């Protein structure tokens, strides 16, 4: 009869749609192995990037104190499937919501949800083709554009995905305060006793000119930029492979 | 609610020594040589390595002077203490040297000497000279002359040696 | 004619949200539209909220039964529609009487959810 | 050298750089190398119409520099 | 100016719902 | 299935327009008809169609603020169905009063009341404006 | 024999094509390779060139209806499927008659957008 060819049809269906899922996750797969080989080079970069920037610091003083523009860049996938990275990260962007706030996320997805959930808080995107490696060319477009949003802006917020496994996929974030705060603490590190473990880097720094001293500043805010990029793909290879493996699930048991 | 700094995922620190502590005679340095978030070299214990600063050439032993230099398009020497030299080219970055007895270059890419070719240098440089008579502005004339220069070190690095 | 209003609303939320389970079910909640998450929220407390624990049922439900008046019911369904109760938890609507019932669950599970967030701090 | 007075920062002479020393490489070598610099990256702004509004913030490739 | 020269069931609502949210924003601060 | 295009701008009028409760009259519906097809509510948003159009039948914009200078074509006089039937809307006759009405009303429309629409926030003035659009899908 | 391999590839088109409309359900037509891009866009302009006004449909479509002769037919698709009009509005082959009617609507749409670029440029 018609009913039972309309299920037979739609069981045919259903298994092209399952076979053209295992396809993805084959694929996606090759490429997590392809480009697993980060995991054996990382670690290592950034060391005095961490001199430069790392600081335990409140997250409500360095959010109230500001009365200038905070930049965030928010890093998202083109590519929907990848899983709750964004939606994690536009959990994140909602918790630290404020009138100085201004985006300007990365990825199809990361535009398209933070333009109409934060419409006068968003200029622009920026959008990268998955088809050449991340390279330090894309990290300082990103960091130009982010100069020209906001060039008197307090900080610059990266907020990526840390890939410390297979099946974790943590949220961590990248500070780079302004060219004349960055300036001030390297002074009162170099000077005063506190800041102890930055006393020789802020002193080494200060001996030199102030050129150089700009230059190392927007290299390895690059840096930065270029890991943010890195790790936040390999989660989305990763993460991605878990929302084929539901998709995979819930196809079979249709 | 607290997020992390991707800061506390790398283990491997700065080891920064102090200021009144006893010093050391140190027979090696750990150099680690990177580029683009991706090392070639991790901690390696060498001789020595020399690095073409925008200054001047500079030829980092073991215990040199806590310093941060700015580095130019240039090859890079790294001598171990076997006797063994091995010669990269970079196109730019920085070195952060330490005097606990360490060494961190940071390009923004590292290429063996070897890989680098004379005649595709040559052609290029042809090019580029070409082309910066036909310069469209001053900015132009300026990134030619950048590329030029970066072509004519290549070109120096491979007829030394 | 409010209360008709409020009926053919819900009506067609329930309608929207059916068809965008099947979606839903195939591929995932995040490959939504950004208002179709929204559709889907207030779909879900409506689906919850329309749950009711009978005063015969105590023995199953474990539960008090509510008796929900008239305007009561057409209120707190308005009031949903409109959003104005987005922040409340989802679960604050399942098996509740009217909307006063609803902000009290939810007002409890806070108090819960602040008392578990107060024994995770003070275990640093 | 002449590059700052006309403004060109040293992120984008890093980049020239870059490319200038990939463009010297061997041939067999260059196909890793030119995948660390060809420009594949682009500003977009959603319009009301939906068309991706490009943006002109930044150069993109070198030679617009 | 002229305004002021001249001159509750639903209250609980927005008093339980006042305390409700002020309670989910309480937990999120500590 | 598959940009706002003519065609997407007018087939979601149309869609709107479609909604009823009670038979309409001829010269409503084609008059309704006519207007949505020449693009003459496209500056409309489409939650306010059934409004313009209450409005178009029911009302008189034009005369209302007395910038009606029409002789004959008025929706208020029911005979004009008949000779509609007779010689169509897109005919010398009839076209260019037909058109004149079309532009006063939304005009007016538009300036007079799109503009209050868009500027109401109060919860009191948001339900009754919703209140008011519902009347008006089952109204004509 | 030209009327046979020409109906046979146009089969074999169509089948390929409703083979790949599956994965671009799944995937998306960005996803595609570029050989599976032009297949995609000559079966479309085939499925929509099959179509015909009828001269007995006039008052179900409105327009006059076209008799194609047999060898323009056959002339037609030969070309649509090595590609001779790859760069012709996918539009133009819908609810056409032979090749000539496919340009002359392509003409007509060509001068309405240029009309619709000139009203827009006014503004
Ligand atoms: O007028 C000046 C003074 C100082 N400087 C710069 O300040 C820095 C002071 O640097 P040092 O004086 O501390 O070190 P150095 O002798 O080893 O210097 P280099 O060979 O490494 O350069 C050096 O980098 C010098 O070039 C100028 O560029 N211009």
């Amino acid at each position: 009869s018609g009913k039972l060819r309309l299920y037979k049809e739609k069981l045919e269906g259903y298994n092209r749609f399952y076979s053209i899922v295992k396809t993805i996750k084959m694929v996606t797969l090759a490429k997590y192995r392809a480009a697993q080989g980060r995991i054996r080079t990382r670690d290592f970069s950034l060391r005095y990037t961490e001199l430069a920037f790392s600081k335990p610091q409140a997250s409500r003083d360095a959010v109230v104190a500001a009365k200038n523009a905070l930049v965030y860049i928010p890093i998202t996938t083109n590519r929907g499937s990848c899983g709750a990275l964004n939606s994690n990260i536009v959990r994140c962007i909602d918790s630290v919501v404020s009138s100085k706030m201004v985006l300007m996320p990365v990825g199809k997805r990361g535009i398209d949800s933070f333009s109409k959930l934060y419409p006068d808080e968003f200029r622009y995107g920026i959008i990268n083709d998955m088809k050449e490696s991340m390279h330090f060319g894309y990290a300082t477009f990103v960091i130009e554009n982010a100069y020209e949003v906001s060039k008197d802006a307090d900080r610059y917020q990266v907020i990526f995905n840390r890939f410390v496994s297979a099946g974790v996929q943590r949220n961590a974030v990248y500070n780079i305060p302004s060219y004349e705060k960055w300036k001030e603490d390297l002074a009162d590190a170099a000077s005063s006793d506190n800041q102890k473990n930055r006393y020789l880097f802020a002193n080494a720094l200060q001996n030199e000119e102030e050129q150089l001293i700009r230059d190392f500043f927007d290299f390895h805010a690059a840096l930065a930029v270029l890991n943010a990029v890195g790790e936040n793909e390999l989660s989305e290879q990763a993460a991605r492979l878990v929302a084929v493996e539901g998709q995979l699930t819930n196809i079979s048991s249709l | 609610h607290d997020l992390p700094e991707g800061f506390e995922f790398m283990e491997h620190k700065v080891v920064n020594k102090d200021i009144h502590a006893p010093h050391e005679n140190l027979e090696t340095l750990r150099l680690t040589l990177t580029r683009q978030d991706e090392f070639l070299l991790r901690e390696e214990p060498v001789k020595c390595v020399t690095v073409t600063g925008t200054n001047g050439e500079y030829g980092i032993y073991p215990g040199h002077a806590y310093k941060i230099v700015q580095l130019n398009p240039s090859p890079l020497t790294v001598e171990y203490t076997d006797g063994t030299t091995k010669k990269y080219f970079v196109s730019g970055g920085f070195a952060h040297i330490n005097n606990e007895g360490s060494c961190d270059v940071n390009t923004v890419e590292c290429t063996l000497l070897d890989d680098l070719d004379l005649a595709i240098a040559e052609k290029e440089l042809a090019a580029q000279q070409a082309a910066l008579g036909s310069a469209k502005d001053d900015k132009a004339k300026s990134v030619v002359e950048i590329r030029i220069s970066v072509i004519e070190a290549v070109i120096a690095a491979l007829k030394h040696h | 004619v409010d209360h008709y209003n409020v009926a053919q609303d819900v009506v067609q939320m329930l309608t929207k949200y059916r068809e965008l389970q099947d979606i839903i079910a195939v591929l995932g909640i995040d490959e939504l539209s950004e208002e179709d998450k929204l559709i889907v929220d207030r779909a879900r407390k409506l689906v919850k909220f329309l749950s009711q624990p009978f005063q015969v049922a105590e023995v199953f439900t474990g539960m008090t039964g509510h008796y929900v008046q008239l305007d009561d019911t057409i209120d707190s369904f308005s009031g949903l529609l409109m959003g104005t109760y987005d922040q409340v938890p989802e679960m604050a609507f399942y098996m509740v009487g009217g909307i006063n019932s609803v902000l009290e669950k939810a007002k409890k599970m806070a108090e819960e959810a602040a008392e578990l967030e107060k024994m995770r701090r003070a275990r640093v | 050298s002449s590059w700052r007075d006309h403004g060109i920062s040293y992120l984008k002479y890093l980049n020239v750089c870059t490319e200038t020393l990939h463009s010297t490489v061997k041939e067999s070598r260059r196909a890793k190398y030119e995948r660390w610099s060809k420009p594949c990256y682009t500003a977009q702004r959603p319009d009301g119409a939906g068309g991706q509004e490009t943006i002109d913030k930044v150069p993109i490739h070198t030679k617009d520099y | 100016e002229a305004a002021e020269r001249n001159p509750t069931g639903d209250n609980a609502r927005d008093r339980l719902l006042k305390e409700v949210l002020a309670l989910q924003a309480r937990i999120n601060q500590r | 299935a598959d940009v706002q295009t003519i065609p997407m701008i007018r087939g979601a009028r149309f869609v709107a327009l479609f909604n009823q409760k009670q038979p309409s009259y001829f010269m409503n519906a084609i008059v309704s008809l006519y207007a949505c097809l020449n693009g003459y509510l496209d500056d409309v948003k489409v939650q306010y169609v059934k409004f313009y159009e209450y409005l178009l039948v029911h009302r008189d914009l034009g005369i209302m603020y007395g910038t009606a200078k029409n002789k004959f074509f008025y929706m208020y006089v029911q005979e004009l169905n008949y000779l509609i039937r007779f010689f169509t809307l897109n005919s010398p006759i009839l076209h260019g009063e037909l058109e004149e009405m079309l532009k006063q009303h939304t005009h007016l429309f538009l300036q007079h009341y799109q503009s209050k629409m868009n500027a109401i926030k109060s919860e009191k003035d948001v339900k009754a404006l919703k209140n008011l659009l519902y009347s008006c899908k089952r109204a004509v």
